[PDB]
RNA sequence: GGGAUAAGUGCUGAAAGCAUCUAAGCAUGAAGCCCCCCUCAAGAUGAGAUUUCCCAUUCCGCAAGGAAGUAAGAUCCCUGA
RNA sequence: UUUGGCACCUCGAUGUCGGCUCAUCGCAUCCUGGGGCUGUAGUCGGUCCCAAGGGUUGGGCUGUUCGCCCAUUAAAGCGGUACGCGAGCUGGGUUCAGAACGUCGUGAGACAGUUCGGUCCCUAUCCGUCGCGGGCGCAGGAAAUUUGAGAGGAGCUGUCCUU
RNA sequence: UAUACGUUAAGUGGAAAAGGAUGUGGAGUUGCUUAGACAACC
């Protein structure tokens, strides 16, 4: 894998603890991220440079190699910068609102829909018609963003519903 | 307790004198209809010159029965005969007059025009 | 969960305040006594054992007398367990009374259905008769025993046999009145069993 | 979804993929979604 | 007792 | 109402610098599946558990066994539903 | 599941159509549940995927299966089980002897052409099915209360109001 | 629960065709490529 061969630069305030079964904890300004990797995958940090070494050249390992770099690459970027997906409500009277910890979507149903974000993820509601999921884990940000979009996904006739920021909707014509 | 083939007197001036019950409405295998239930029916005897004619298939609401009806207070009402009133789909009677007493149960089912036209509501 | 044992006295009716006429079953449950507490440590599950209805000494035996010594009570005719109860809320010897229930409370009632003896397929399984005329010699018989191919009758071909005398639960009956002095529950509707039969009244499981 | 024995690219933007041992096509054009079956 | 019998004509 | 799933929808993600619901990993999701609800159920010979009661008799026998009278308890017989 | 082909079991008899009674199974799903695509605005639909839990009407005509029709229904599924089930029922039809019509035959008679009429036997041995007892077992003898391996049951759905 | 070297991931093995497919093993031909290809990104 080209991806697995690529080294990555660790900033000074990104500690890279290891453990049994190549379990790489990653501390930083935002928080702690732990991730157990595949046993055979070889990993090493010299001069603040983490490199993922491929043990064999089987297609099984060609897969795991590139994955292991990508995840560590995301784990670093997570604790340093953090990830955030944006969501845009589109349609008449569609409005989001924070209510303590919970998001509260009013998206055309006969009830308001609530989303409790789990530990680590946080949700910002800048506009009435705009939601932002912020967090350290790129997986877990994408998950909650998708859970929110799932509430009322973009329909094709007028584009109405919760979309991702800069989502291309295939827009069909009604009549 | 009105079922397929039960004949009813018609308690109105629509033209029908006697109807035969074709179908109790309101569910698949429903055997029996009681006061305030709608039935499909054919006109077996008609008054000459009336609006409703012999052989017409029509909807009717049952307004009296021999079986009668039980009320929540544990009282009952029964009549000497089975009778219905031919109706349109909106529950308004096709005739202009109702004959004989009708049961209070017709208020509950929102047959108001019938209840208003009836000489007595027991 | 809460519950009590009584006898079915019979049925009557009661006018509601709105004037509705409510049919009721009268259960007479003199104070039940907690005879034993089964625990997860000792027994492997938590339950209390309620005794009901004092029995004459002649009708008791030494094993019974001994079992009701801890509860310090006369020997009891009917003994049932209640699972799901609050273990800490009960002590051996404690009296459980009809006033655990209140009017409006939804209960499940369990008893043994009246016995009907040997009954045929029409009465016992609600099957159709064959024709009564048109040359029929097929009136109250149970129908084909099944297809040829298996060379046998499948289990659950329903047939004549003893009917009734089974445990039956009726769910979601309402307590209409509790009479603490006469030890009566009045329960809306009808419940399983003969008059004098043991009824168990429990708080409803689907509440 | 078209479930059929012959899954093929219908247009030039169709991609043949494989998920859970099943040959599939995915495309921007949702009419072209195919699963082998 | 049948008119014809089993597997009649 | 739980739990796990089907089709489906995905998230993250490489093999394959991209893309990709999948290969590692993580979700979601049916009147259906397993429960929840009702009944039978330890001949479940794998014969389960708890509480309580009786109490270690007499005679044959080298003992191994055997017989007898009993305990707690039950039944015959009787009044019945 | 059709019509057949073959002629392998049964001619010292494997009762033969339809209905009734009683079901049970398959899924190629009729309804209800979940979906993808749509020449899906909405309401409706079309088409394909998952799904067999439960449900799946009463009449007129005809021996009828089927079918057509009336009126409903959420729906009025398609098939298997000896064209499921006659030692469970029916006996309209088919399938004996009577009689008749058309027709064919010189005739006696003949016709999956028609017509009116026309004996449906059996006290259950075994397994099987549904109930109910007795015996012994379960390292003493008893009286109660129980756990639940395991098994069975249930499982359908409309309309209105509101939003 | 042999030995050796391979293959298969489908319980294929342990029933089926036209046809469909970046499944995977082995051969071989060939376009293009540090005069910098292919992918990504003016
Ligand atoms: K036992
Ligand atoms: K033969
Ligand atoms: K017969
Ligand atoms: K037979
Ligand atoms: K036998
Ligand atoms: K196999
Ligand atoms: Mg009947
Ligand atoms: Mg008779
Ligand atoms: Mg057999
Ligand atoms: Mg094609
Ligand atoms: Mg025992
Ligand atoms: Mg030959
Ligand atoms: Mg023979
Ligand atoms: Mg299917
Ligand atoms: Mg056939
Ligand atoms: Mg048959
Ligand atoms: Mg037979
Ligand atoms: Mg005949
Ligand atoms: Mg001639
Ligand atoms: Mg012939
Ligand atoms: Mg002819
Ligand atoms: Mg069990
Ligand atoms: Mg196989
Ligand atoms: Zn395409």
């Amino acid at each position: 894998s080209r991806v697995g061969k690529k080294l990555l630069e660790i900033p000074s305030d990104v500690t890279v603890t290891l453990n049994d079964n190549n379990t790489v904890a990653v501390k930083g300004p935002k928080g702690e991220l732990t991730r157990t990797f595949h046993p055979d995958m070889e990993i090493k940090v010299e001069d603040n440079v983490l490199t993922v070494a491929r043990p064999s050249d089987q297609k099984e390992h060609r897969a795991l190699h590139g994955t292991t770099r990508s995840l560590l690459g995301n784990m670093v970027e997570g604790v340093s910068k953090g990830f955030e997906r944006g969501l845009e409500l589109v349609g008449v009277g569609y409005r989001a609102s924070k209510s303590g910890n919970k998001l509260v979507l009013n998206v055309g149903y006969s009830h308001p829909v609530e989303i409790v974000p789990e530990e680590g993820i946080e949700i910002e509601v800048p506009s009435q018609t705009k939601v932002v999921v912020k967090g350290t884990d790129k997986e877990r940000v994408g998950a909650i963003a998708a859970n929110i979009r799932a509430v009322r996904s973009p329909e094709p006739y007028k584009g109405k519903g919760i979309r991702y920021e800069g989502e291309v909707v295939r827009r069909k014509e009604g009549k | 307790m009105i079922q397929q083939e039960t004949r009813l007197k018609v308690a109105d001036n629509s033209g029908a004198r006697e109807v035969l019950t074709i179908k109790v409405l309101g569910g698949s295998g429903r055997k029996t209809a009681n006061i305030g239930d709608v039935i499909v029916c054919t006109v077996k005897q008609a008054t000459p010159g009336g609006v409703v004619k012999k052989g017409e298939v029509v909807k009717a609401v049952i307004v009296r029965t021999k079986s009668g009806a039980r009320r929540s207070d544990g009282s009952y009402i029964s009549f000497d005969e089975n009778a219905c009133v031919i109706i349109r789909d909106d529950k308004s009677p096709r005739g202009t007059r109702i004959f004989g007493p009708v049961a209070r149960e017709l208020r509950e089912n929102n047959f108001m025009k019938i209840v208003s036209l009836a000489p007595e509501v027991i | 969960t809460k519950g009590i044992l009584g006898r079915k006295i019979g049925m009557t009716q009661v006018f509601a305040e709105n004037g509705d006429l409510i049919p009721v079953t009268v259960i007479e449950a003199a104070p039940n006594v907690v005879l034993q507490k089964k625990t997860a440590e000792n027994d492997g599950y938590e339950a209390i054992q309620l005794g009901f209805d004092d029995k004459r000494e002649k009708l008791s035996n030494k094993p019974e007398k001994g079992h009701v010594a801890k509860a310090e009570t006369a020997p009891k005719r009917f003994v049932k367990e209640l699972r799901g109860v609050e273990m800490d809320a009960y002590e051996v010897g404690q009296e459980v009374k009809v006033e655990i229930f209140s009017a409006g409370e939804i209960v499940d009632v369990t008893g043994v259905s009246k016995g009907k003896g040997f009954q045929g397929a029409i009465k016992r399984h609600g099957q159709s008769r064959g024709p009564m005329s048109h040359g029929s010699r097929y009136h109250r018989r149970p129908g084909s025993m099944g297809p040829v191919d298996p060379n046998r009758v499948f289990k659950g071909k329903l047939l004549p046999g003893r009917m009734g005398g089974e445990q039956i639960t009726v769910q979601n009956l309402e307590i209409v009145k509790v009479d603490a002095e006469r030890n009566l529950l009045l329960i809306k509707g009808n419940v399983p069993g003969a008059k004098k039969s043991l009824i168990t009244v429990k708080s409803a499981v689907k509440s | 979804m078209k479930v059929r024995p012959s899954v093929k690219p219908i247009c030039e933007k169709c991609k043949v993929i494989r998920r859970k041992g099943k040959v599939m096509v995915i495309c921007e054009n949702p009419k072209h979604k195919q699963k082998q079956g | 007792r049948l008119a014809l019998g089993d597997r009649a004509p």
